[PDB]
């Protein structure tokens, strides 16, 4: 019972330790060559968590913290899991004082449910969409990399593709689900456009006309095959009905478009385009109102999805793009429509783009915002410590055992940086009890100062999230008492 | 301050003696000592970024 | 990546590196970050670029000749 416990705490605080010098910009890189060959140079923790070998479940579940993370907001994928190792690593001296897993786990709730309300209203939020906040979080996370000149490229774009569409998704915040990205290699890096409705990327090459202003579109994903019974037949009903853009699919066989159906296909000239990307599949089907049918004898009338404009056109001179509004319901994922000649203007920038969506969903869904950088966890390792001083029981010490495991944070940001680490964070406990909640450690110049002033900020909901997550796995392995094999 | 002229006194490349450079015409870009400092501070940055592993 | 620049100076971006590489494992087992040793490094070469920049030769004009034609037979010398 304890024996497996103690380990579970010592294989989570190692894996949690194998990745703590990686907190904060400064987080020097790594290189394991575990497994069969793994150059594995990276300065990000979540990447150094996706490749570790790992066989003990405590560890694992670090790992799905990692992931967990990088769901709800998308930052701090290392804080939830030093956090978390510390706390296991506090858990310890409770265990040895005598102290049963189920009061340390309630006191935990406790004290993180404190922490959450404690958080909550020392922020400094932000009362409307405030649209200059948004950029200056863009300021924050949009720049320091190569998409530092494509900043201003980028950061108003999808601001205002959330101010055309303020979904209501999860209390009207910003979803994965604004007005459909595609990507296009080659072009330039201002060769992005905000677009209003479906856009395809594939080559569609047709001499004729596709440009219809009552383009009906289908999604037959039925395409040719060999053995002319189950060929024609969705040819003779696009002859029928006459829908002038439907995109194909090749789930059938491999000959998609035969020169046979593809001359049927072509004496009208519909847009033709295969292998479409299946989960974008489902989003289309959401955009255009079509129904995904393979079976032809399931294609009906009320099949025939509404579309405006659909051309093959050249986009930005030659990029052969199928554009489409006028749409049942499109906009499905924000748009930023990555063109660039280089490859990492590419990537760098659909990344930056996801990171950007990642604060912004997380700048509304919450919508306030602290000075990120050490200060919130020097404001709950003093406000939590006052509140187990007036904690009576057996919680007292383990909230104050969850006060002491948030101090690693601003620790490791002050090791990182090179600081020598406890004196700094108790002259940020010293200058924090008698001064401000924002005092901390500015890691992108080295020294300890008002972060507001120096401008190292994050969402609330970051810091929220990982310290709910944290609690949460920390409160789960500290009640694991048992593991078995052989089922 | 007055012997501000000398300044370029280097190592003879063939015989290894301290000499003038500036009136034995020994000259080198600047630009390539520039970038060759620089490239080399990035390689010692990056080999000494690669640090926190017992291996 | 030096390489595709000017050419030479292979051996001597080998061998500074190496120099730093040595010089900052000897500053880090003195308790000293790598994080401190790293900025040093690069306020160093960014104060040593401008003082190159403010020490730099244009004497080789079209008046700069005798040490031009100097340089000539400095090259070929013992031939």
């Amino acid at each position: 019972p304890a024996q497996i416990r103690f380990s579970n705490i010592s294989a989570a605080k190692a894996v949690a330790d194998a990745i703590r010098t990686s907190l904060g910009p400064k987080g020097m890189d790594k290189m394991i060559q575990d497994g069969k060959g793994d150059v594995t140079i990276t300065n990000d923790g979540a990447t150094i968590l996706k490749q570790m070998q790992v066989l003990h479940p405590a560890a694992r579940m670090l790992v799905e913290l990692s992931k967990a993370q990088d769901i709800e907001a998308g930052d701090g994928t290392t804080s939830v899991v030093i956090i978390a190792g510390s706390l296991l690593d506090s858990c310890t001296k409770l265990l040895q004082k005598g102290i049963h897993p189920t009061i340390i786990s309630e006191s935990f709730q406790k004290a993180l449910e404190k922490g959450i309300e404690i958080l909550t209203d020392m922020s400094r939020p932000v009362e409307l969409s405030d649209r200059e906040t948004l950029l200056n979080s863009a300021t924050t996370s949009l720049n320091s990399k190569v998409v530092s000149q494509y900043s201003s490229l980028l950061s108003p774009m999808s601001v205002n593709a959330v101010m055309k569409v303020i979904d209501p998704a999860t209390a009207t915040s910003v979803d994965l689900r604004d007005i459909k990205i595609v990507k296009k290699l080659g072009g330039t890096i201002d060769d992005c456009e905000l677009v209003e409705g479906l856009v395809l990327t594939q080559k569609v090459s047709n001499s004729g006309i596709t440009r219809v202003e009552k383009a009906k579109i289908g999604l037959i994903q039925f395409c040719l095959s060999a053995p002319r019974a189950y060929i024609l037949n969705l040819v003779k009903q696009i002859k029928k009905t006459g829908c002038n853009v439907l995109l194909i699919q090749k789930s059938i066989l491999r000959d998609a478009l035969s020169d046979l159906a593809l001359h049927f296909l072509n004496k009208m000239k519909i847009m033709v385009i295969k292998d479409i990307e299946r989960e974008d599949i489902e989003f289309i089907c959401k955009t255009i109102g079509t129904k995904p049918v393979a079976h032809i004898d399931q294609f009906t009338a009320d099949m025939l999805g509404s579309a405006e404009l659909a051309e093959e056109v050249n986009l930005n001179g030659s990029g052969k793009l199928l554009k489409i509004t006028g749409c049942a319901s499109p906009g499905k994922t924000v748009t930023i429509v990555v063109r660039g000649s280089n490859k990492l203007v590419i990537e760098e920038a659909e990344r930056s783009i996801h990171d950007a969506l990642c604060v912004i969903r997380c700048l509304v869904k919450k919508r306030a915002l602290i000075a990120g950088g050490g200060a919130p966890e020097i404001e709950l390792a003093l406000r939590l410590t006052e509140y187990s001083r007036t904690l009576s029981g057996m919680e007292s010490y383990c909230v104050r055992a969850f006060a002491d495991a948030m101090e690693v944070i601003p620790s490791t940001l002050a090791e990182n940086a090179g600081l020598n680490p406890i004196s700094t964070v108790t002259e940020l406990r010293n200058r924090h009890a008698q001064g401000e909640k924002t005092a901390g450690i500015n890691v992108r110049k080295g020294g300890i100062s008002n972060i507001l002033e120096e401008l190292v900020v994050q969402p609330l909901l970051v810091s929220v999230s990982a310290l709910t997550l944290a609690t949460e796995t920390v409160r789960s392995i500290l009640k694991i008492d048992d593991v078995v094999n052989t089922r | 301050p007055e012997r501000k002229n000398l300044k370029w006194i280097g190592l003879d490349l063939s015989n290894g003696k301290p000499r003038d450079n500036k009136q034995a015409g020994v000259f080198e870009p600047t630009i390539v000592k520039v970038k060759s400092l620089k490239f080399a501070t990035e390689a010692a940055i990056t080999i000494l970024r690669i640090d926190d592993l017992i291996k | 990546l030096q390489d595709k620049e000017v050419g030479d100076g292979t051996t001597s971006v080998v061998i500074i590196a190496a120099e730093l590489l040595k010089n900052a494992d000897e500053l880090v087992k003195q308790k000293i970050h790598p994080t401190s040793v790293i900025s040093g490094y690069r306020l160093a070469c960014k104060e040593a670029v401008r003082y190159i920049n403010e020490n730099l030769i244009v004497n080789t004009d079209e008046l700069g000749r005798d040490c031009l034609i100097n340089a000539a037979k400095t090259s070929m010398s013992s031939k």
